[PDB]
RNA sequence: UAGUCGGGUGAUUAGCCAGACUCUAACUUAUUGAACGUAUU
């Protein structure tokens, strides 16, 4: 998962309010285009490429129906309740799969840094980072268990797959340090980190990189 | 259903379902009309159509039991990439009312008969029937047959 | 009627049949060629202008299930998912609707299978009953067949009735036009886990004829095929053939020609031979001269086997020891079917019986095996190797292009040789309550089978219960945890990688990746 | 691709031409009764 940032809030939150109005309500297609936006067209949590697709709350409408139209809590999460059933991470495992959470022990992209908390493995494991310790740990242990994203066996094996595919292309960029000039170098790699933006599990490929 | 009271008795019956699922319906922006045992629902809402019929299950039950149930293997869906038809008239992809292109060459056959003194009086009597129903669902189609046939022919064939 | 006229007319079957039933010329030949009328495609493949095959299936409290549908495709469908999830149960369903068919294609009011009260009905069903409900097509003349068998639970005092009327009515076509005028008919077959069985040649049934044509049915959706009857009817076929006196020439008028070649290219030992067998040919000759559709028989069926069947390239009789014996050419050496590995013969078994079928039922065809029918097969990859799991599907579907297969499977390698729209996959964590099954998102056709594990099977390429599997991982973790240099820790891991997996291993390769590139990252890192 | 819709042609329930559509997804139905259309009055 990557740091986002949240820019501009959109004109049809402010009309609807919490008490009064349902989420069946609201029109969901004025909401999209500002998500797609700031998430590039990427899940918020697993860095999938979202086709089946639904606006999630991070802290959710039953226990936070306070929090429900408010435009920091809203994120765009990969899965769909109407399409098909049995969703298997993300948003849908969150409610359903992922029993009892405390919400406040939850890395929330838009706000945090995940970096700093999270390490991707080339393997395909995602893992607590190095030396957590406290409630540094319980946030990076409790993201990776509610997202489920180490246990969901599709998203495990994508992005074990998607990283091995490029690990003859890292091995080989760290052998031609030795022979060019420093910028030219530098911007090889600058190039490859260019293009893994357009990359779905862009963190994980960053990881590899780097 | 060949006595003459059965009709308003089985409407009156279905009066309290008639009201729950049209208000259920009427929520999501889902159409719903019965024709006696026939029930239709239609939407513009994508993967809406889907919980329909889990809900009438329901609901038999609550107001009947077991004793009016739906027929499972008559429940289908449709869209604008199938065949859609309600009580036997086509809708067609311009959202107009039809009776199909099969019927309508049918039809189109039974006048080109006509023309030639081919038809029998039974057909000649099926025919007219046909129009007159032909008329009150789709009357262009009417027009166009008098502008294919000759306003003349069919009128003799009318009188 | 007028209105019958009118259906009739425009091409409706069942309208034109009732006004041939009330009037007993126009109306039989319409009735006829509904069925008869085909062409043959640009691949040379005879296809039938009017279609048969199961379009959906719908079951109602039936076992596992409360309430399902499924859309089945008009060539092939593949059902998947873990053990338990109702597979068969999908099959067992299917076959007893067919019953149906079969029974009223053999006896006008024939009477088809029915669900069990003790087993068939949802355990928790409030609703002590079960539906399973079946639309057929056949032809824009006939899009729908509907059929529903019901039963209820033991001690229930309603009754649930099934509705099977339209079954009748169309087998009645079939049986009543075949009866005046000779027309193809369709195969039904299940071949369930049942079709393993030990062979035993001495065992002969002596219940029917197995030349009559109509024998083609005899327990077509018992689960095991009757390939005892096929080996009847291949010796059957095998005998006639020899005694047919001008194929006799023939194959004598070959064999006397074989052998004078051998003679001329300087074989004098072999001159006793031919002056016998040209005596032979002579006496055949002498006696009174007259193709053997049973010839023509013989050879497709044959000819099925050794394409459909990789490991047997040649099937025949023998007679000579004094007792009939079916042999094989089975990887090169001659065998008898007794002598054949268990998923060798299993897999003969099947093709056999479903070969001599088509045969016997597509009797106007000038390939038989491009006939009309719904065959069942559960479990299709039981006792294949992988090798022949690759092969098994794209065999059956070139031998029998017109067959609708309805198919179960828990192998990923068959997977691998189909496209993702003849798949149907449970829902993960289904508890039975799903109403609709799909198809997986992935394209399984011509991927990697360690895609098709994880991706569609949820299952993991690396088993995750061995230790050995997690060694990678946490070596990478140690690697990264002391700024990319091999310490004592990540060094004894790294040996027991190289002393476990060997030398020339992927893992041990992977390793040696990590380290290198993690030293130049760290490289880079200090310079920086 | 396929299926579907159907404006036109066509001694016409066929065939051919034109244009269009695509929630995993139509399968054209039943009278003498009831209602509706037309005729009759
Ligand atoms: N009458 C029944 N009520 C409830 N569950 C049943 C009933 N009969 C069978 N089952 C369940 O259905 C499953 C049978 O699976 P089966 O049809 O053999 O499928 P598969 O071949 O995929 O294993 C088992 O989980 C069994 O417990
Ligand atoms: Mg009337
Ligand atoms: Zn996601």
């Amino acid at each position: 998962m990557r740091e986002l940032a949240r820019l501009e809030r959109p004109e049809i939150l402010d009309q609807y309010i919490a008490g009064q109005n349902d989420w069946m309500e609201i029109d969901q297609s004025a909401v999209w285009p500002k998500l797609t936006e700031m998430q590039g067209g990427f899940c918020a949590y697993c860095e999938c490429r979202l086709n089946r697709c639904h606006i999630e709350h991070f802290r959710p409408r039953g226990k936070f129906p306070a929090l429900t139209f408010i435009w920091n809590n809203l994120f765009g999460s990969c899965g769909d309740s109407r399409k098909s059933g049995g969703w298997s991470r993300c948003g849908i495992y969150k409610d359903n799969g992922a029993g009892a959470y405390n919400a406040d022990d939850l890395i929330k992209p838009d706000e945090e840094n995940p970096d700093d908390y999270l390490l991707f493995l080339t393997t395909g494991e995602v893992v607590p980072a190095i030396g957590l310790t406290g409630r540094a740990l319980k946030k990076a242990q409790e993201t990776i268990r509610v997202f489920n994203l180490n246990g969901d066996i599709k998203l495990f094996g994508s992005r074990r797959t998607a990283v091995q595919a490029i690990m003859p292309n890292v091995e080989y960029l760290y052998t031609l340090l030795e022979e060019f000039d420093e910028d030219d170098w530098n911007e090889m790699l600058r190039d490859e980190l260019e293009k893994i933006e357009s990359d779905e599990y862009k963190t994980a490929l960053k990881h590899a990189w780097t | 259903v060949g006595a003459p009271s059965s009709p308003v008795i089985s409407n009156f019956c279905m009066y309290e379902f008639d009201n729950r699922i049209h208000a259920a319906c009427k929520k999501v922006e889902i159409t719903y009309t019965r024709y006696a045992d026939d029930l239709t629902f239609s939407s513009n809402i994508p993967d809406v159509l889907k919980a329909v019929p889990s809900t009438l299950e329901v609901l038999l039950k609550d107001l009947f039991g077991s004793a009016l149930r739906l027929n499972h293997s008559k429940t289908v869906f449709s869209s604008k990439a199938h065949n859609r038809h309600v009580t036997g008239i086509t809708i067609n992809n311009e959202e107009t009312l039809s009776l199909g292109r099969d019927r309508k060459r049918f039809i189109k056959h039974l006048i080109n008969q006509y023309k030639y003194g081919l038809l029998d009086n039974e057909d000649k009597a099926y025919l007219i029937g046909l129009l007159a129903f032909a008329s009150h669902i789709e009357p262009s189609f009417i027009t166009r047959m008098n502008e294919k046939y000759s306003l003349e022919l069919m009128e003799r064939l009318r009188g | 009627t007028k209105q019958y006229e009118r259906k009739a007319k425009g091409g409706n079957l069942l309208s034109a049949f009732e006004l041939y039933q009330r009037n007993s010329g126009e109306w039989f030949e319409m009735c006829r060629d509904y069925i008869q009328d085909g062409h043959v495609d640009e691949s040379g493949i005879f296809r039938p202008d009017n279609a048969f095959y199961l379009r959906r299936l719908t079951l109602k409290d039936f076992r596992r299930f409360s309430l399902l549908e499924i859309k089945l495709e008009e060539d092939l469908t593949v059902i998947i998912g873990n053990n338990g999830k109702g597979k068969t149960s999908i099959l067992y369903a299917i076959a007893k609707t067919l019953s149906w068919f079969v029974a009223n294609i053999l006896k006008e009011g024939g009477s088809g299978q029915r669900l069990s009260e003790m087993t068939d009905i949802k355990n928790d069903a409030e609703d002590r009953y079960s539906d399973v409900s079946s639309t057929f097509f056949f032809g824009k003349g006939l899009k729908s067949v509907p059929i529903r068998l019901s039963r209820s639970a033991l001690g229930t005092a309603e009754r649930r009735d099934s509705e099977v009327k339209p079954a009748k009515d169309l087998a009645d076509i079939w049986r009543v036009i075949n009866e005046v005028n000779t027309i193809n008919l369709p195969t039904f077959a299940l071949y369930n886990v049942e079709r393993s069985q030990p062979f035993n040649r001495n065992i002969k049934d002596n219940t029917g004829r197995r030349e009559e044509r109509f024998d083609a049915y005899s327990q077509t959706l018992g689960g095991a095929g009757r390939f005892d009857h096929f080996v009847e009817w291949y010796i059957y076929l095998h005998k006639r053939t020899v005694s047919d006196i001008s194929s006799s020439i023939k194959e004598l008028e070959q064999q006397v020609n074989d052998l004078q070649r051998t003679v001329d290219g300087g074989m004098v030992s072999v001159k006793s031979l031919l002056e016998q067998m040209k005596f032979k040919l002579s006496e055949a000759i002498e006696r009174n001269d007259a193709v053997l559709t049973e010839s023509v028989q013989k050879s497709i069926v044959e000819k099925a086997i050794c394409s459909v069947v990789p490991s047997i390239s040649n099937i025949w009789v023998e007679m000579i020891t004094g007792s009939d014996l079916v042999k094989v050419t089975n990887d090169g050496h001659d065998v008898t079917i007794d002598q054949l590995s268990d998923g060798q013969r299993v897999f003969l078994s099947l093709v056999a019986d479903l070969a001599r079928r088509m045969v016997m039922l597509n009797p106007l065809l000038e390939n038989p095996l491009e006939g009309r029918g719904i065959v069942l097969i559960d479990e299709i990859e039981l006792h294949l190797h992988p090798k022949w799991q690759q092969e098994v599907i794209l065999n059956l579907r070139s031998a029998f292009p017109n067959i609708q297969f309805i198919i179960t499977t828990h192998s990923p390698i068959v997977l691998s040789t189909i496209e993702k729209r003849c798949i149907r996959e449970f829902e993960p964590n289904d508890d039975g309550d799903q109403s609709f099954l799909d198809s997986p998102d992935m394209q399984t056709k011509g991927s990697e089978n360690a895609q098709i594990l994880e991706q569609v099977m949820n299952v993991h390429s690396t088993p995750p219960g061995i230790a050995e599997s997690h060694w990678l991982g946490n070596f990478e973790l140690l690697l990264l945890d002391n700024s990319g240099e091999l310490d004592n820790h990540s060094q004894v891991l790294y040996d027991q990688i190289k002393a476990h997996f060997g030398i020339d291993s992927i893992e041990l390769k992977k390793a040696d990746s990590l380290i290198r590139i993690n030293k130049m990252k760290n490289k880079l890192n200090k310079i920086r």
